[PDB]
């Protein structure tokens, strides 16, 4: 078959033997290579380096993985870079995302003599002019060495290589689409200087001395003609939140089935059960109420009601939006005031002098003595002797206390919430709102620890009857209406909807824009609102806004349809109904031919392969029999304590991390098990503080990957990951070598020969600052727990009718083929998921005329609505399996190939407006821009040269907000003031002013403002506004208003509107 | 040395020329005062205003650099005709290396960079000078043609080795490399230190080499003052048989009264003073921040009833403050004398991994600057 | 030996604990040298800091000095492998908020508030910095 190296980063290497004659002046390397996640920071694909002599080294080309930022090592790409003997630098391109780490990726480097381009998966991705002529004279040909997975400093590569093939010519785009549509040999053609097939790997390819050759194995890289992963939206969290998955919802009333979900509210009673928390008049109210708001969007609530009798639980006070920590904390908080809490100990209440005295304990306990101040009366009223602790204690720091956090509570009760909707009660003091509602996206949405917390005191009552749906359509997973608006990080988020679409805010299309308000109506002239002043048809009406419960009486349809799919994708255990989840897309034409044609669908939208059984393990269980799971139990000593062993319950589920190098509360640290109080030890020299992530089900694993999120920024030794040993069911700890993680892509290992079952793995490390995010384990093809498990069948109905033969077949595998059709005739298909005997909801149809075209045929038809077309049906290129084209993609010919243009050298007619990088500023063709000169400003210092202004912005520079420092790198394209910082600047008030002269002066149509900073603080939320005067010759000031700073606006247009009397 | 073609034939107020240089000329489009860039595209459309043209548009020839030592290395260039396109320069190569090629011409080409060398001046490492008190380990390095990057062996002589050799591993061998110059590396078998004396009989010795290997101190004058310097390091036998003059604040406590080989402690009357013996050529104020001056501990009387460190000799300077290892860089403490100032100034050294002076106003890179030695830095 | 009336510098009006009014001494002393001073010349100890608004009003108010560090109530009470910061005037500890590898570096036993950024650092106890006390 086709065989595949797999090369490691222990150092191994290859070289190509000395017969084959290298390229001078044109060439082209194509490779299929499947990167691992963490690699060394200039990995070296392949590389054609100079051992003539160590004078003006790093000549030749190398393709390889990289950093762009290599301060940070942040972001790693796929990388070519260039430098020629005659050339003085060496140009590097890079590719346009991420590199993804564990695909298969056709790496393409060319180079003509004039022109060098990167492709990646046959889209253009980079270019470059600056190298020019050819590589080398053939004078110097005999020293020329071609290392594979290497260089000379070992800068070696993880990952499987496939397809190695040189090329003396500098092929085009089309050829290298050819050469990734046809894998065959290419040896017929007397241009290919050497294309690779690992059968022989001793015949043209040696291995160092000191670095053994790497393993061939079995690769199959091409077993997929359907990418069957949509990816959501920058501002959604699931499949869900994908536009193409939501219109079928949204369209096809098939798919809103009426649906019945089985929901619990929990009561504490005491031990004689006569005490309830809700009485059972305000549960049936609350229960008819419910079913009468979601009949009309149907969905069905069954109520349970459980009693739980415990008396020490009843006489606590439970805490929905507090914190134990912010009680000892000065600052007064609001949701932390009631009797039991004591009044935030004191700190809300004005009567605590601020002065620390530890007055002398004497007796009873004090009230006037119970509070932070006064120490709790030197512990005297959390003793259970002097009085009754559930009154009285108010110290956190003591185990036995009056309050109790409701994640303290689920712990308790240890409900299991996988079936039921759990709802909890506990007292807010502000009473503004519920408590939190976990989202179906988040890793306890099937736990223990998920549920709906409200307030049992407005619980049924007239005025509050509808926070329960507003709790469970947060739960079911619908935004606030005011989230585009209010709930942003600043005026330069991305989910800013300035329009309503699918993508931006609440992911609603028919839900306008608007602030947050208690009004009933449109709201007008508002402050917290970037730039829209005013709006109109404003969601007032909505569930999920601010309004109050008498005016939030409807629910868009798009709610409806997002609520549904979220209740087939997460929540198929609820519902007692054991109808499987539907195909959510339509099938897809892979191909047609004169007699037969071809139709491939994606999976259901429950992303199961496998039947559904509730004791056992066929929900793990992937396309193959593999099984994939995640860290079940997790334990890691505590470091001051001895054996403490404090178990993470962040750290075990799936990775739930939002900004993916930064230091976050979801992921365990080293340092974080300690108390504020108490010094953190560092970690041991030899081995290092470690994380033991135990699986649920030991198995014999093939791959491993953990997701590092967050690694030391200065970090002068190399490896974060210390080692991992995994821990055997026969007790032997198989340990592998230090790892190299990188921040943003999941650190992956393939394991060899891991014959004995692994329950488990320990994580060393010797950085305190690490944090793991999740764990994952992935068995071999054949698991012994999905063997049990029978999977899911698949029935393709057309609208015409089908052969009962045909018809009565139900396919194992997503591909079905017919013979059966006309020339002229059109049909409709869909596909029904059929488990056992039940079937499923429909798939939308696929229209098909066996003689017009369609999406994958390879011609574009702007009838059908396509932008582009190519036969890939992948979602890498530049041509989605939609056939609309990608974000700053652009694709030219009829078999449509896309190059890269938003980075790109020439600048063109099309991108003029969207693009500052390739082009200028955009001016009409009535208008002029003149830029300043000899500009003066309010604040110099010898950091800041200040009269950085002068003549064209710079372009090439990004927008940067939330941001603490501005000493980076823009001192030296825009001016700041130096002299003043964020901090000194908000003790003492300031004003600063940029006087920008011009040399010829003319009307101002127009004033153009172009920043590279909004201004706003990272631990700020108020946006920062600009106010621009413009000054005559006769020194006259003529205001243009005060305007807020957005990334998205970067030159900012100030239109000057003058009356023309 | 453009082509130039106007798509009007009659020339009015209103008609447009474009202009396209040819190969090997670089464009300047230039206005009145104002200096722009170079146009990527070759062709430029030039349109007569009020009867006169708004802009200058010239070509000049492609400027390849001047020949670079990076170009072609060990070679002198002489280039008469210039570096502009179209010219040629000549390499000469050096009197370590050899000239073989057919062609020493670079020409200078369309794009800007000079044609690709053929000849190439090879260079060829020749006898290494040789090293008192070594031997030659290869056969190979005895010749005249060597290849360059290699390594040739030079042994010591047993009780010769490099200076700053620990005592438990006394390596008596060393490497010397044929570098790109045609040079060698440096290389000297010469021992710091057999063995110190004791300091009861200093001061009146007189040996062949000093402190060094196999020196024969004689003390001028039962046995004698004569000992040899052995190989593992030690001698064969040993020596046998009021301080008004002060320093500012230094103080001397006696034990033992002024007996003969009585040990009195030094000490300094200033708290941030430390007791050190000054060469004669360093100063006070000017102590190098290199050096490790010998601090004293006590005063031991000699045979000759004087004081080895003698207390005019002993002078109190400026000593270290106890911020030493605080993960805190000080301008005081930045020198060997203070272990610079436990090596908080580097940044491979420091624990927090940052390097912070303790004053907010300093030189980084001046008197708060990372002087280790040992440092990744240096 | 209490310090002059031209450099102190009073600061009120935190969002939380507008009662409690600090005073920003930049007479340059050490620790316990500015400790005992503002204990017999004010009528309180040295700041002890138990929120994130008390921090941020407090480098807001030294970020203007020419100086990095200034001088907070923390204190390291404890030998052996596990030991345990502290206030000097016996509040508890509840509020960390220090730069990067802080608190596992060793170096001084006292705790200092950088004046950029406003994080703290473990500093000696015999260095020369501005003091802030409270009373």
């Amino acid at each position: 078959p086709s065989r595949a190296l797999y090369f490691s980063g222990r150092g191994e290497q290859l070289r190509l033997r000395a017969d084959l004659e290298l390229p001078r002046d044109a060439f082209t390397l194509q490779v299929w290579l499947r990167a691992e996640g963490g690699q060394r920071s200039p990995a070296v694909i392949t590389g054609l380096y100079d051992k003539c002599s160590y004078i003006s080294r790093d000549r030749g080309w190398v393709v390889g993985i990289h950093t762009i930022s290599d301060q940070d090592n942040k972001d790693p790409r796929y990388f070519f870079s260039l430098k020629t003997d005659r050339a003085r630098q060496v140009t590097t391109i890079n590719a346009h995302r991420s590199y993804l780490p564990g695909q298969w990726v056709y790496l393409a480097a060319t180079y003509d003599g004039q022109f060098m381009k990167l492709y990646v998966n046959g889209a253009q991705v980079a270019t470059s002019g600056e190298q020019v002529g050819g590589i080398f004279s053939p004078l110097t040909q005999k020293c020329k060495v071609l290392m594979l997975g290497g260089s000379a400093l070992n800068h070696n590569y993880r990952g499987y290589i496939e397809h190695f093939s040189l090329w003396k010519v500098a092929r085009t785009q089309r050829e290298i689409l050819s050469d990734m549509e046809t894998h065959g040999a290419h040896t017929a053609l007397p241009q290919l200087l050497l294309q690779e097939n690992w059968d022989n790997v001793k015949h043209a390819w040696s291995p160092m001395k000191d670095g053994s050759s790497p393993k061939v194995e079995f690769s199959n890289a091409h077993g997929f003609l359907l990418d069957t992963s949509l990816e959501p939206p920058l501002c959604g969290q699931t499949l869900c939140d994908n536009t193409e998955v939501i219109a079928s919802y949204n369209q096809l009333s098939s798919f809103r089935q009426p649906k019945v979900v089985r929901y619990r509210v929990v009561n504490l009673y005491e031990d004689d059960h006569k005490n309830p928390t809700v009485t059972r008049e305000q549960v049936d109210f609350q229960h008819h109420q419910l079913a009468e708001a979601f009949k009309q969007y149907n969905i069905s609530w069954e109520l349970d009601v459980l009693e739980v009798s415990n008396s020490s639980l009843r006489r606590r006070l439970i805490l929905a939006n507090c914190d134990i920590s912010k009680i000892g904390d000065e600052n007064c908080d609001p949701e932390c005031n009631h009797t039991l809490t004591g009044h935030d100990g004191g700190d809300c209440r004005h009567l605590r002098h601020p002065a620390f005295v530890k007055k002398q304990h004497n007796g009873v306990c004090d009230m006037d003595c119970n509070y932070e101040r006064f120490n709790f009366d030197g512990g005297e009223c959390c003793d259970p002797e002097i009085t009754n602790v559930t009154q009285t204690c108010f110290d956190p720091d003591s185990p036995h206390r009056a309050y109790l956090d409701v994640n303290e509570l689920k712990n308790i009760l240890k409900l299991d919430g996988s079936t039921h909707l759990n709802i909890f009660f506990a007292k807010s003091s502000e009473e503004e709102l519920a408590g939190v509602a976990t989202w179906p996206w988040d890793k306890e949405a099937l736990m223990h620890l998920g549920g709906i917390v409200l307030n049992p005191s407005f619980y049924g009552m007239p005025g509050h009857t509808h926070t329960m749906i507003h709790e469970i359509g947060h739960s079911l997973g619908l935004y606030h209406v005011f989230r585009g608006i209010s709930e942003i990080q600043s005026c330069s988020d991305p989910c800013m909807e300035t329009e309503p679409s699918f993508e931006t805010g609440d992911l609603c299309n028919d839900t306008n824009p608007a602030p947050k308000h208690k009004s009933c109506g449109d709201p007008g002239p508002g402050n917290d609102t970037c730039g829209f002043h005013s709006f109109f048809n404003t969601p007032y009406n909505n569930f999920m806004s601010y309004a109050d419960d008498d005016c939030t009486d409807s629910f868009t349809p798009n709610q409806v349809a997002r609520m549904h799919c979220y209740l087939d994708l997460v929540y198929q255990g609820w519902q007692p109904s054991r109808k499987p989840a539907p195909v959510a897309l339509a099938p897809q034409v892979l191909g047609h031919t004169t007699d037969s044609v071809t139709l491939e669908w994606f999976p259901p939208i429950d992303g199961h392969f496998f039947e559904r059984e509730l004791g056992s393990a066929c929900h793990l269980c992937l396309e193959g029999r593999i099984l994939v799971q995640y860290a079940s139990n997790a334990s890691s000593p505590m470091p001051c304590s001895p054996s403490g062993h404090w178990s993470p319950r962040e750290a075990e589920g799936h990775p739930d991390v939002e900004q993916p190098c930064k230091s976050s509360v979801r992921t365990w640290s080293p340092n974080s098990a300690v108390n504020p109080h108490t010094v953190p030890p560092a970690c041991p020299e030899p081995q290092g503080c470690y994380l033991e992530l135990e699986f649920l089900y030991p198995l014999v694993p093939e791959s491993l990957t953990i997701w590092v999120t967050f690694v030391s920024t200065d970090w002068d030794s190399s490896g974060a990951v210390n080692d991992i040993k995994l821990l055997a069911v026969s007790g032997k700890n198989i340990s592998l070598g230090p790892q190299n993680v990188f921040c943003d892509v999941p650190l992956t290992i393939r394991l060899w020969d891991v014959g004995e079952e692994v329950y488990g793995i320990q994580i060393y490390t010797l950085d305190e600052h690490l944090e793991i995010d999740a764990a994952m384990l992935t068995s071999t093809a054949d698991t012994p727990l999905c063997l049990q498990c029978k999977p899911l069948k698949y029935k393709v109905v057309r609208d015409p009718p089908l052969q009962m033969d045909v018809a009565s077949i139900l396919h194992l595998n997503r591909k079905f083929v017919d013979m059966d059709l006309n020339l002229g005739s059109v049909y409709q298909y869909w596909v029904i998921t059929i488990s056992g005997t039940e079937e499923s909801e429909p798939s939308p149809a696929v229209t098909y005329i066996h003689g017009s075209g369609y999406c994958g045929d390879g011609i574009i038809q702007k009838d059908q609505g396509e932008q582009c077309d190519d036969m890939n049906k992948i979602n890498g290129d530049g041509c989605s399996l939609f056939c609309r084209q990608e974000v700053s993609f652009n694709c030219i010919d009829e078999p449509s190939r896309c190059y890269f243009h938003d980075g790109d050298g020439v600048c063109e007619e099309f991108e003029q407006k969207t693009s500052i990088k390739d082009c200028g500023v955009y001016t009409p063709q009535g208008f002029l821009d003149q830029w300043a000169s000899n500009a003066s400003v309010s604040h110099q210092d010898q950091q800041c040269p200040g009269w950085v202004i002068i003549g064209q912005p710079a372009a090439s520079q990004v927008c940067r907000t939330k941001v603490i420092d501005l000493s980076e790198g823009i001192s030296q394209h825009a001016w700041y003031p130096c002299t003043i910082s964020y901090p000194y600047s908000q003790l003492a008030q300031t004003t600063f002013w940029l006087r920008a002269y011009f040399s010829q002066p003319m009307v101002a149509a127009a004033v153009i403002v172009h920043l590279v900073t909004d201004g706003t603080y990272y631990g700020d939320q108020k946006q920062e506004t600009i106010s621009v005067q413009l000054l005559d010759t006769k020194d006259q000031s003529h205001d243009l208003g005060l305007h807020v700073l957005s990334c998205r606006n970067n030159p900012l247009i100030i239109p000057v509107v003058h009356d023309l009397s | 040395n453009a082509s130039l073609n106007c798509s009007s034939s009659d020339r009015y107020h209103g008609a447009q020329c474009t202009v396209s240089c040819r190969t090997g000329y670089v464009l300047q489009i230039r206005r009145d005062d104002e200096l722009i860039k170079s146009q990527t595209g070759p062709s430029v459309t030039v349109t007569c205003t009020e009867g006169k043209w708004n802009k200058q548009v010239a070509c000049e020839p492609v400027d390849c650099s001047i020949p670079d030592h990076h170009q072609v290395y060990a070679a002198s260039f002489s280039c008469p005709e210039g570096t502009t396109f179209g010219s040629q320069c000549s390499f000469q190569c050096r009197h370590p290396a050899q000239l073989k090629g057919n062609n020493s011409l670079l020409t200078c080409m369309e794009d800007g960079l000079w044609s690709f060398p053929e000849a190439l001046c090879e260079l060829m490492c020749l006898a290494p000078p040789p090293v008192p008190n070594a031997d030659l380990q290869t056969a190979r390095c005895r010749e005249n043609k060597h290849k360059v990057g290699s390594f040739c062996k030079y042994k010591c002589k047993p009780g010769y080795h490099v200076p700053g050799s620990s005592r438990k591993s006394k390596k008596r061998a060393f490497k010397t490399q044929c570098t790109q110059d045609g040079s060698w590396q440096e290389g000297a078998c010469v021992p710091v230190t057999c063995d110190p004396p004791p300091p009861k009989f200093h001061g009146l010795y007189q040996c062949t080499n000093g402190f060094q290997f196999n020196s024969e101190c004689r003390i001028k004058c039962l046995g004698s003052n004569v000992i040899h310097c052995r190989k593992d390091g030690t001698w064969n036998g040993s020596f046998h048989v009021v301080p008004n003059e002060l320093n500012s604040n230094l103080k001397l406590q006696c034990p033992d009264g002024y007996a003969i080989g009585s040990e009195c402690a030094t000490s300094c009357l200033d708290h941030n003073s430390e007791s050190i013996i000054l060469p004669m050529n360093v100063t006070v104020r000017d102590i190098p921040h290199w050096l490790n001056p010998t601090r004293v501990e006590r005063v031991v009387c000699t045979a000759g009833l004087k004081w080895y460190p003698h207390p005019a000799l002993i002078h109190c300077v400026k000593g270290c403050e106890p911020f030493m290892g605080d993960n805190y860089c000080d301008a005081i403490n930045n020198r060997a004398f203070c272990n610079y100032d436990g090596g908080d100034c580097c940044t491979s050294t420091v624990k927090t991994k940052k390097v912070t002076p303790f004053p907010m106003s300093c030189d980084l890179q001046g008197d708060c600057a990372c002087r280790d030695p040992q440092a990744q830095e240096h | 030996t209490c310090p002059e009336e031209e450099d102190t510098v009073k600061v009120v009006g935190i969002p939380g604990c507008q009662t409690c009014r600090y005073l920003l001494v930049r007479s340059l002393q050490t620790f316990s040298q500015a400790w005992f001073t503002c204990r017999r010349c004010y009528r309180g100890n040295l700041v002890s800091i138990h929120n994130f608004n008390i921090n941020y009003r407090i480098q807001c108010s030294v970020s203007a000095l020419n100086q990095g560090q200034v001088w907070i109530g923390g204190r390291i009470t404890g030998s052996g492998r596990c030991r345990r910061f502290q206030w000097v005037d016996g509040s508890r500890w509840n509020f960390a908020y220090w730069a990067a590898h802080q608190p596992w570096s060793r170096g001084g036993h006292c705790v200092a508030l950088c004046t950029r950024g406003g994080h703290w650092r473990r500093a000696h106890c015999l260095r020369r910095l501005p003091f802030i006390c409270s009373y």
